[PDB]
DNA sequence: CGCTCCTTCC
DNA sequence: GGAAGGAGCGTTTTTTTTTTTTTTT
């Protein structure tokens, strides 16, 4: 069957079930729809903002918005490249992810999504007389990865045609936003679930499944090695069941991200040698990394803070590892090829250490 | 009406160009020969190359040089067609010359022919060689390829000394009979650079102007290089003179900060006296300074940092 | 219809006497037509010094009242790719004078905006027609210029306008108007203009708008600091006592208190303070070195926005520690 | 008038006329050659004045073919441009400086020549300003930055302290934020250079450079997409 | 340009 | 039996706009 993220989604502003007082925000958003302000919520990944952005929109509209259709958009640049988008729809909202498109974004911006915006919804009235009118809402997904040409080309957009349209974006932080956007969103803020809340969801989950459980324990332990993202804490909860046919004890291993592992190995190689063979070696490593499309702010925030848990290493070494990876953070969101900065950080804490 | 004095002078026999001694005379010695190979000119600009070429061409050819020089630059058509039709059909044609002379092909701008004209052409020196003979002239003679470079002799020509400078600007104002003084020829020279298309330009500018080439009238019309005014103020041991020279020589006269940035570059490029890694720290001073203002901020303020941090960088 | 036009236009020279600050370029043009030896021109400088109406100055000299049939005037809003200058540049220069009147003229305005490839197809151009045409080059970049297009060129460089120039010019402005400007509002005029005319004019005009009742009222400095929306040279002197003088709370209170009260920007007072500052005598160089860095730095933070609270702490701390040194 | 920054437009050669499938093809051979050596062309060159020993002798130059010849053998690889230089060398009664066309330096050449230096030319700044100006469409290129990154351990076999390591790895990622602007790449290199320099020695024994990997990195992330579109 | 295995030359 | 000299190695390849050439029509 589906797997258990997807199983037990809640499809109800009512059926949440961590953070009540953001559900009784929404709430109170979705009373008095028709002047609804464009919406942008921002919080860690995976804390259920998608979620709570369609049971808004199941509020507003009803149940039909949970049933999804996919569709191809075709789009031309001016060397003639030809691309393809993957535009979701339900019969009240459309979802897209710019991002997809990469530096191409901006076009998305500019011929679908305006167009979107341009042709107002109107249908004849069941019962009334006349036509009715009712506004589109679109959903962005990762916004904040958005190029700075794209965020520009939505401001004249979202303001014009305010009537037939209204966003709803959705992002891990803010930072990457530029203020004109941000000055024309409602910004929500969506806290990640505590651990008891967590630990409360699997055990539902687990009651649901009929898993045997020896302990409570092994939910905190779960929900600890989450960190908060209750989409992980899920799938974990999956695989240890499996792996244990259905039978959690406490001496179950807990299953992490593999490139978690890997990138623990290469914060312990580190910290162990630190010579230039090391650091060709951790290059290959960081290649490895980069060759699964993991993010290269992701790989050198993992590995930063993975540095900063060794206990062998001093406040001086911590200290001097925050400022690198600052900096070279920095030097990543202004570069152009990752691999020079994540070396550099690499070298730069080889010799802080040695 | 009169034409001005750059184009009025243009010398008509190679005896009439100045500097580069060695290279004139056997461009002579060539005209005078007549078995001319594939040759490539190459230098700075104004220094004599088309009026070399085109001298050598019309000596050589005498009464044929109509029908036998087949001249093209850049504002021509001069693509893969071109080579393929024009010059083929002039290689291709019979013509009776005086024995050792052959037909010439001048292409002047060479360099800025595209990658397909070039590599056809191969084909047509390959060819018709026996008759016809290619004379090349460009800034940069890496931009022909190297199969073509092949097949020709090279002709490097240097920048002017001032000697030759003064001697032919002195047989020009003896030629119009222009009132002048030394200090006045020497200001023009200095201002010259070792080109000598500015330096008759600026002849001709100052004597229209006042009549007589003085130093204080020759500079009221042109000004000193500004290459040499970057260099002194990269070069100044003190902060304060190093603004002081930015303000009054470069800002207050109306230079923009891109331009000022980019000699700065190019004069740091080839400071002698200075050491490596000082010279490449201020590189980068320079480039993150140039980074700024292509942003936009175009301003004294980040001239006046970029001056600071090169002179932390000296100390 | 020139009372309709913007000040900036419907003040643009029409004779080589109206173009003022260029005493000398513009003395040897003169001469140069009065003798008809014009050679080919390069006039390099900042905006709005008189390059444009100079030389279109130039050619009403030179063909009178019929400028436009012989001369051939292009500019960055039209296209000049090698294409163009192989066909139009080259078949404009190559052609006969409508009635024989001498020779052609053909204006590359904004010529720093052409690519490489035309600049260098336009070499042989100038050279060969240079009896039937003369170009004329304009630029406020020479960096973008090829070497060969400015050796074929007699430079001519337009300064930024002096300090009696603009004096002359406003007057000029002043009696063709119904307008009256005090002595210390010229004096901040002349200030702000950096030796641009355009922004003179443009202040002038908003001055005036400014003004209830132009017929009899007056143009003083508190008027031209309203419409520009420019802090006074009083309170860059308070913030910076403050600075240098006070205490942290004092300082943040007093730049707090002149910024709200005005509503005046940050990059403006950064700007003031740095030209107060560059006539300060110091007796320590490394003052000044991080002087420098410290402002350029802010200044080039501020450009991409940011929070204005920090950035003006910052310029606080940039100079109190700077003047610690 | 190019402006294209396709294969074939920066170089021209068998990779970039053929394709993968034509060059691997079981029925294509392929051969390459390399420049003439000095010897060969030296004795070719000798047989030649030999040929014209009448107007050598009577120009008085014949005394000095030796002297010319050993420097044209030792100036270029091209039969015909040494032929040509040499027939142009003695039709000249007078004297003129000899020179041969312009070869352009290979990729690991350039990066060999960054590390390690020039034999020739003992001043890094005439050699770096000779490489830009002559090399400039290698330079520029993106990939020349990646093939220091990943050969400057090449040096001593990677047994050099961390800390240079460090300083040439910090600068590349410094010249990697400076928008591909010329003062990036001279920085980059010149870092390189004077670092290399500091540090070299007479007893060191040197690795073998590799072109760099990250067109594997790109297939590998392509084919990952393509596979997590699959998913999807 | 440096390392690495093959002739060539005296 | 030592040099010195030389060969083979060390490789792959789209993307933003803007401009330009080429080819077929
Ligand atoms: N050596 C020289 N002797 C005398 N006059 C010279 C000399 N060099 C340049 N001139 C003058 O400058 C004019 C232009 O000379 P050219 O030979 O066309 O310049 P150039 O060397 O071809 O520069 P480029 O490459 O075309 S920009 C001539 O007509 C002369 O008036
Ligand atoms: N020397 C001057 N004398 C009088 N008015 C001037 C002068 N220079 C500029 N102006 C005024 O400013 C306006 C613009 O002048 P322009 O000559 O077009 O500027 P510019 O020198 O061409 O600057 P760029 O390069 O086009 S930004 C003119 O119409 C005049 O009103
Ligand atoms: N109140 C809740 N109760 C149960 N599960 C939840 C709740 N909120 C979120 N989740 C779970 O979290 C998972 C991921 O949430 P999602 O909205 O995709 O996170 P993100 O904010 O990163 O989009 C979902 O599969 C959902 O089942
Ligand atoms: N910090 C300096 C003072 C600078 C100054 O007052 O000019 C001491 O001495
Ligand atoms: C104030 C003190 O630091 C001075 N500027 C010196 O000494
Ligand atoms: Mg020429
Ligand atoms: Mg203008």
């Amino acid at each position: 069957m589906s797997l258990w993220v997807d199983k037990y989604r809640p499809k109800s502003l009512n059926a949440l079930s961590h953070n009540e007082e953001l559900t009784n925000f929404l709430k109170s958003l979705s009373d008095q729809p028709r002047d609804l302000p464009h919406l942008l919520l921002y919080g860690p990944n995976g804390t259920g903002k998608k979620t709570r952005c369609m049971a808004l929109l199941e509020s507003i509209f009803g149940p039909g918005v949970y049933r999804l259709k996919i569709d191809v958009r075709q789009f031309v640049t001016a060397s003639n490249r030809k691309l393809e988008l993957n535009v979701v729809s339900s019969p009240y909202h459309l979802e897209i992810t710019p991002s997809d498109m990469g530096n191409n974004d901006r076009i998305v911006i500019q011929e679908l999504l305006k167009e979107v915006a341009q042709m107002e919804q109107v249908d004849f009235q069941d019962s009334k007389d006349g036509l009715a009118h009712r506004y589109k809402c679109v959903i962005i997904n990762e916004a904040n990865s958005l190029t700075k040409d794209a965020q520009a080309a939505l401001r004249r957009t979202m303001e014009k045609y305010s009537k037939n349209i209204r966003l709803i974006m959705v992002c891990d932080s803010m930072s990457p936003i530029i203020a004109p956007i941000k000055s024309r969103c409602l910004l929500i803020r969506c806290p990640a679930p505590s651990d008891s809340e967590i630990s409360t969801i699997l055990s539902d989950v687990v009651t649901n499944e009929r898993i045997q459980l020896e302990t409570k324990d092994i939910l905190k332990r779960i929900a600890q090695a989450s960190n908060g993202n209750l989409r992980v804490s899920l799938l974990m909860l999956e695989s240890m069941a499996l792996n244990n046919e259905l039978a959690l004890k406490s001496s179950s291993p807990i299953i992490k991200p593999d490139w978690i592992i890997v990138i623990h190995k290469l914060t312990r190689k580190i910290v162990k040698e630190r010579s230039v063979n090391s650091l060709i070696e951790c290059r290959a490593v960081l290649y490895d990394l980069l060759a699964h499309c993991i993010p290269a702010n992701i790989i050198l925030k993992e590995l930063t803070f993975s540095l900063l848990d060794v206990e062998t290493l001093n406040t001086t070494n911590k200290s001097s590892i925050i400022e690198y990876s600052s900096v070279f953070d920095e030097r990543l969101s202004l570069g152009n090829k990752a691999i020079f900065h994540l070396e550099g950080f690499i070298a730069k804490v080889m010799c802080c250490l040695d | 009406l009169q034409l001005p004095w750059v184009e009025k002078y243009r010398p008509q026999v190679l005896s009439d160009i100045v500097g580069n001694k060695e290279t004139i005379d056997r461009l002579q010695q060539i005209a005078k020969d007549g078995n001319m190979p594939h040759m490539i000119i190459s230098g700075m600009p104004g220094i004599g190359k088309t009026t070399s070429v085109h001298c050598l061409a019309h000596e050589l050819l005498g009464r044929s040089y109509a029908d036998g020089v087949l001249e093209l630059n850049a504002s021509d058509d001069r693509g893969i067609d071109v080579v393929r039709n024009q010059i083929k059909h002039f290689a291709q044609k019979k013509l009776h010359l005086p024995p050792g002379k052959h037909k010439i092909v001048i292409l002047d701008e060479a360099d800025s022919m595209t990658a397909g004209a070039q590599q056809a052409l191969r084909r047509t020196m390959e060819l018709y060689s026996n008759s016809t003979r290619f004379a090349f002239a460009c800034n940069q003679s890496n931009k022909i390829i190297e199969p073509l470079q092949s097949r020709c002799a090279i002709l490097r020509y240097s920048k002017l000394s001032d000697e030759d400078v003064l001697k032919r600007l002195l047989q020009i104002i003896k030629l119009e009979d222009v009132k002048y003084t030394n200090d006045g020829l020497e200001a023009i020279i200095f201002t010259a650079e070792g080109d000598m298309r500015q330096a008759i330009n600026n002849l001709q500018s100052t004597v229209a102007g006042h009549g007589l080439v003085n130093a204080d009238n020759v500079f009221k019309i042109v000004d000193s290089p500004h290459p040499l005014i970057v260099k002194k103020m990269l070069l100044a041991s003190n902060l304060e003179d190093s603004i002081q020279i930015l303000r009054t020589d470069l800002w207050k006269k109306g230079y923009s900060s891109i331009d000022i940035v980019t000699t700065s570059f190019r004069v740091t490029k080839n400071l002698a006296q200075v050491k490596e890694s000082v010279r490449l720290e201020m590189i980068k001073e320079i480039g993150l300074t140039h980074m700024r203002i292509l942003e936009g901020v175009g301003t004294y303020l980040q001239l006046a940092s970029m001056l600071a941090k090169i002179h932390k960088l000296n100390n | 219809s020139k009372e309709n036009l913007p000040w900036v236009e419907k003040y643009r020279p029409e004779t080589l006497d109206e173009v003022y600050g260029q005493n000398e370029v513009i003395t040897t043009v003169r001469k140069f037509v009065d003798e008809g030896k014009l050679p080919h021109l390069l006039f390099y400088g900042p905006p709005g010094t008189g390059k444009t109406s100079t030389i279109v100055a130039l050619a009403r000299e030179i063909y009178g009242k019929n400028y436009s049939n012989m001369v051939l005037e292009l500019n960055a809003s039209d296209d000049r790719g090698i294409d163009v200058v192989r066909n139009q540049i080259k078949d404009f220069a190559s052609t006969r004078q409508i009635f024989s009147k001498g020779f052609k003229l053909i204006i590359l305005d904004e010529a720093d905006a052409m690519t490489n490839a035309a600049q260098n197809a336009l070499r042989r151009v100038i050279e060969r027609y240079t009896k039937n045409t003369r170009f004329c080059v304009l630029a406020n970049y020479a960096h973008k210029l090829t070497p060969a297009l400015l050796s074929r060129c007699t430079r001519f460089r337009f300064q930024p306008l002096p300090q009696e120039a603009i004096e002359r010019r406003i007057a000029n402005v002043l009696v063709h108007e119904k307008l009256k400007l005090s002595p210390n509002a010229e004096k901040a005029l002349i200030e702000l203009s950096n030796g641009d005319m355009r922004r003179v004019l443009n202040v002038l005009q908003s001055c005036k708008a400014t003004l209830d009742n132009p017929d009899e009222d007056e143009i003083s400095d508190d008027v031209i600091y309203e419409c520009c929306g420019a802090p006074r040279p009083s309170d860059l002197k308070a913030v910076l006592k403050s600075i240098l003088e006070d205490d942290w709370g004092t300082a943040h209170y007093t730049l707090n208190k002149v910024r709200s009260a005005k509503g005046l920007a940050l990059i403006d007072l950064i700007e003031g303070i740095v030209k107060i500052l560059e006539d300060y005598e110091l007796q320590n160089e490394e003052t000044r070195v991080h002087l420098l860095t410290k402002l350029a730095d802010i200044e080039y933070s501020i450009s991409k926005g940011g929070n204005d609270q920090i950035q003006g702490s910052a310029v606080i701390g940039a100079i109190k520690a700077s003047f610690e040194n | 008038n190019n402006y294209r920054k396709f294969g074939i437009d920066y170089t021209f050669s068998a990779e970039t006329i053929m394709n993968k499938e034509i060059l691997m093809h079981p029925r294509l051979k392929r051969i390459k050659f390399n420049p003439i050596n000095s010897t060969l062309l030296k004795k070719h060159l000798k047989f030649i004045c030999v040929q014209n020993m009448k107007m050598l002798k009577e120009k008085n130059k014949w005394n000095k073919r030796q002297e010319v010849i050993d420097y044209i053998a030792q100036e270029t690889g091209d039969i015909r441009s040494a032929i040509t230089t040499l027939q142009f060398w003695a039709t000249s009664s007078g004297s003129l400086p000899i020179s041969t066309r312009e070869s352009t330096i290979s990729y690991f050449h350039a990066i060999g020549k960054v590390i390690h230096g020039s034999h020739s030319t003992n001043n890094d700044n005439e050699m770096i300003n000779n490489l830009f100006e002559n090399s400039n469409n290698l330079l520029s290129k993106e990939d020349f930055k990646l093939g220091i990154l990943e050969n400057y351990n090449t040096f001593n076999k990677g047994e050099f302290s961390i800390s240079d390591a460090s300083s040439i790895v910090d600068c590349l990622s410094e010249c990697d934020n400076m928008n591909g602007l010329p003062e990036s790449n001279e920085y980059g290199l010149r870092e390189v250079r004077k670092t290399f320099r500091n540090i070299s020695k007479q007893g060191h024994n040197h690795g073998t450079v590799y072109f760099p990997r990250e067109w594997k990195v790109r297939k590998l992330q392509n084919s990952f997409k393509v596979q997590a579109e699959d998913w999807l």
